[PDB]
């Protein structure tokens, strides 16, 4: 028998659902999202560090003039800069007053930082939902982990799972997306050969094993003061180490519905938009005939306490004339009275103890113990 | 270092016990610390050495 | 010293397993039994699996012209020059080590594997199976070129070499041998012969019982008794064509194979060039193919409107040229391209 | 990804004058069965002792086979593309 | 999808990876009783 219902998309919240297949005994159900995650498809354009400004030692050529040359290295510069006349500890480097040449040279590569330090820039798309869902399923908890689209058939003893699907299409993650550890960005982050110095993708690498870089970080190199031996130049600082404080809050605090965001992965957990629709294939088996299951008769309900609050405030003792021993099935007639107990054991003139949520003050509600309803008369207190 | 099973030890599987020419000593015992050892990552470390046959009455 | 001298062949043995078709349609135990044919190499290489052992002598010792087969209790020598491979039609084998061969084949509908014994008694195991290998390319032909377009295709490596792919092992079953009993004036004797031999007999007493030395069942008949020969020294292909060891459970082994699968490249030719002729947003081909060629065409706009055809022999192709221009692929060809003036 | 399967099976455990019991094996595609009334043969005869009460269990699972790593097909979620250009420019007589 | 692949179809078998362990099988394999006197596993299954 297929049992169909929808639940709004909420983790931690047992509902109750009563499954009446005709001629059997009623059957409840409690259902609980354990998890809810969205996890989309990436795609990695590139990955950012800090850089590193690899200058070798300045060629100083005495009595000579020393000569550029294009290399193909990210950021190059060069420039040879003459009238110089650099001193050591111990005097004058080179041997003539004038005609001294430094040919200062520097290039931008990845810093060593780069496998520890990084953020990796991703293009989401189309996110695949997926659900754990805990079923009370004849008096055992079960788990059902399956993909909410509504096709994704998972089987637990017999019983055939159909999850979604979602109501809501809603995801917090943009097209482009930014990834640091354990933090996620929403960020339209510059393209590839299209960074900017001083911000995000000053440098740029394809993949972090990439050993050709792009780099534009505006490295302007300045002639050296008046006999020394060193290789000054202008930079814009590091656009990672910028966008580190630049950032701000990553989406895990900044995203609607309570979204938590987890990476390794890259995935939004518990994201409660919209609802869920459930689809139970129960089996033949997992139910009891209305003759082979107890009757009930003479019932009656008395409501000693009762707090009106989101939790089982209420507390309600059932009397009853059973026609034989078995296992009931507890369910609440009224929608605005949800009770916690789904099946408790019957043995003829006795009572039963069960506990109930509700909203309002005075509460006015129908209990079904098996195939039988009883009137409860609940006063409330706030 | 990669390690064997035999009954209640511990051994490097490029170096069984029995070597040299464990499988001309004892064919049975060899086949069946060689199945012992079936879902070990050094057992064709172990089946190598087992098969291999250098005995003591030779030159080479 | 001998420490590269590692031969697998000393653990493992040929051996008799079930075939359907021995010849003339009628089944047996065959020392040729087929196990397992594999085609995923898209050049159309056969990977075949059998019982018996090729390039290995009784001895261990490797030999590529001979085989050993098993001749009913105990492995024989054989002639390689005598092993054969066909389907409809003989086929070409490129490769042989232990259980293993590679053929090419012509198109069938079984798969027959053979060889001759000592005694001039050949020996075959037919299997059905459905043999029509996928063109290579976009050109149906016979014979491979030693120039023309570099294709991705996949081959089972002529490589004797065994480091990648593997196969299951264990102790082969009981060995059952009525020769071991005789009838001791009115009682049964079984003679081990040096071997551990198996027994259990209809009658009381010692019936039953795993034997090193000779047994004697009194007050029995031969018929009433069943006798084997135990295999616990030697290693077997997990066959599911032979019966699992009873004695042990899911004691197994595994070792590697010769001619694993690996991406390698396929050369094949280009169609030659067919005679162009033009007309008003229309292209005239004169094809003339030597063999099966395809060709295909699409508009490069909106509409592709993507039509293919196998061309057999001598056709004129009327094909019209639209604005956004049409793209023409003959066989193995680059796309020839056609744009309006 | 998906290539073409390997359907492994063992040698059948053939229980002379006894039945076997199959178990549930988390194995993908996991198929066992227990035949009653055989009485297999070998080439040097029957294998079993008893006439009768011989059973075979039949044992088989799915998994890749060894042409996976070699020949296979990859299933991709395809999004939003990134346009990248090739431009050749002739700029002060040179190509650029 | 993953686990909604169909016998003697594209995805009869899926891997999540190249590397993976654990596969997921859907190709209709069905043991047959086996010949008289014979030894060996007959099987019906959907070509790959």
């Amino acid at each position: 028998y297929e049992h169909v219902t929808v639940i709004p998309n909420t983790v931690g919240v047992p509902y109750k659902t009563l499954v009446n297949r005709p001629g059997y005994s009623p059957m409840v159900l409690e259902m609980e999202l354990l998890s809810v995650t969205l996890e989309p498809t990436l795609s990695l354009d590139y990955i950012t560090c800090e850089y590193k400004t690899v200058i070798p030692s300045p060629y100083v050529k005495c009595c000579g003039t020393a000569e550029c040359k294009d290399k193909n290295l990210p950021d190059y510069s060069c420039k040879v800069f003459t009238g110089v006349y650099p001193f050591m500890w111990g005097g004058a480097y080179c041997f003539c007053d004038a005609e001294n040449t430094q040919l200062s040279e520097a290039h931008v590569e990845k810093s060593e930082s780069c496998k520890t330090e990084f953020a990796s820039a991703y293009r989401a798309h189309t996110a695949s939902a997926s659900a754990k869902l805990r079923v009370l399923y004849q008096g055992n908890n079960i788990t059902v982990t399956a993909y909410a689209n509504g096709d994704h058939a998972v089987t637990v003893k017999d019983a055939k799972f159909i999850v979604g699907p979602m109501s809501s299409a809603w995801t917090p993650f943009d097209n482009k997306i930014v990834v640091y550890k354990g933090d996620v960005y929403n960020m339209d982050y510059p393209p590839f050969g299209a960074g900017r110095p001083g911000q995000f993708g000053d440098i740029q690498s394809r993949t972090p094993e990439s050993k050709d870089v792009y780099a534009n970080t505006q490295l302007v190199l300045q002639r050296p003061a008046a006999g020394t031996v060193h290789v000054p130049y202008s930079q814009a600082p590091s656009g990672f180490k910028y966008w580190l404080k630049e950032r701000g809050a990553s989406l895990q605090h900044t995203a609607p519905f309570g979204c938590q965001i987890a990476t390794n992965p890259v995935r939004a957990v518990n994201c409660a938009v919209g609802n869920m629709p459930i689809s139970i294939d129960i089996p033949e088996a997992a139910f009891t005939r209305v003759v082979d299951a107890p009757s009930l008769t003479d019932m009656s309900c008395e409501v000693p306490a009762c707090t009106h609050s989101s939790d089982f405030g209420g507390v309600a003792i059932i009397k009853y004339a059973a026609s034989k021993k078995g296992k009931c099935a507890v369910h609440s007639m009224t929608n605005a009275v949800t009770i916690r107990e789904a099946e408790i054991e019957v043995e003829g003139n006795s009572q039963l103890q069960i506990s109930f949520s509700t909203a309002l003050a005075s509460a006015e509600f129908r209990v079904q113990v098996c195939s039988t309803q009883v009137h409860c008369a609940a006063e409330c207190h706030p | 270092p990669v390690m064997c099973l035999l009954a209640n030890t511990t051994f490097p599987c490029s170096q069984p016990p029995c070597t040299p020419c464990c499988y001309e000593k004892e064919p049975e015992e060899t086949l069946r610390m060689l199945e012992d050892n079936v879902m070990r990552p050094g057992y064709y470390q172990l089946l190598q050495a087992s098969l291999t046959c250098s005995p003591h009455r030779q030159r080479e | 010293s001998t420490k590269d001298n590692f031969n697998v062949y000393k653990a493992t043995r040929p051996y008799l397993a079930h075939c359907p078709d021995c010849g003339e349609g009628h089944s047996c135990h065959s020392p040729v039994a087929l196990e397992r044919i594999r085609n995923e190499a898209t050049d159309g290489t056969l990977k075949i699996q059998v019982s018996l052992q090729i390039g290995i002598k009784t001895d261990d010792s490797h030999d590529w012209t001979k085989l050993r087969y098993m001749d009913n209790h105990m492995p024989a020598d054989a002639e390689r020059a005598g092993l054969f491979v066909r389907t409809s039609a003989p086929c070409t084998i490129t490769g042989t080590m232990g259980h293993f061969i590679l053929a090419r084949c012509p198109k069938g509908e079984t798969l027959t594997v053979g060889f001759t014994d000592s005694r001039k008694i050949s020996h075959s195991c037919t299997h059905p199976f459905h043999h029509d290998p996928p063109v290579i390319g976009r050109e149906k032909f016979h014979s491979r070129p030693q120039h023309g377009k570099e294709l991705p295709c996949s081959t089972y490596v002529q490589s004797t070499a065994a480091t990648t792919e593997e196969i299951e092992v264990h102790m082969p079953p009981d060995t059952p041998d009525r020769t071991l009993m005789s009838q001791q004036s009115g009682n049964v004797k079984i003679t081990v012969n040096g071997q551990t031999v198996r027994y259990k007999c209809n009658c009381g007493g010692s019936n039953e019982g795993l034997t090193t030395t000779d047994k004697v069942i009194n007050n029995c008949k031969v018929d009433q008794c069943h006798a084997a020969v135990t295999n616990h020294k030697k290693w077997q292909y997990n066959s599911p064509l032979v019966p699992r060891n009873a004695e042990l459970g899911d004691r197994k082994g595994k070792i590697h194979i010769p001619f694993p699968l690996a991406n390698v490249t396929c050369r094949v030719p280009k169609a030659r060039n067919p005679t162009v002729t033009y007309g008003k947003n229309q292209v005239i081909m004169l094809l003339y193919p030597d063999h099966p060629t395809l060709l295909s065409y699409r508009n490069m706009g909106e509409e592709p409107n993507y039509q293919e055809e196998w061309v057999m022999h001598k056709k004129e192709v009327v094909l019209t040229v639209p604005t956004e221009g049409l793209e023409v692929t003959w066989g193995n060809n680059e796309p020839y391209k056609y744009w309006p003036q």
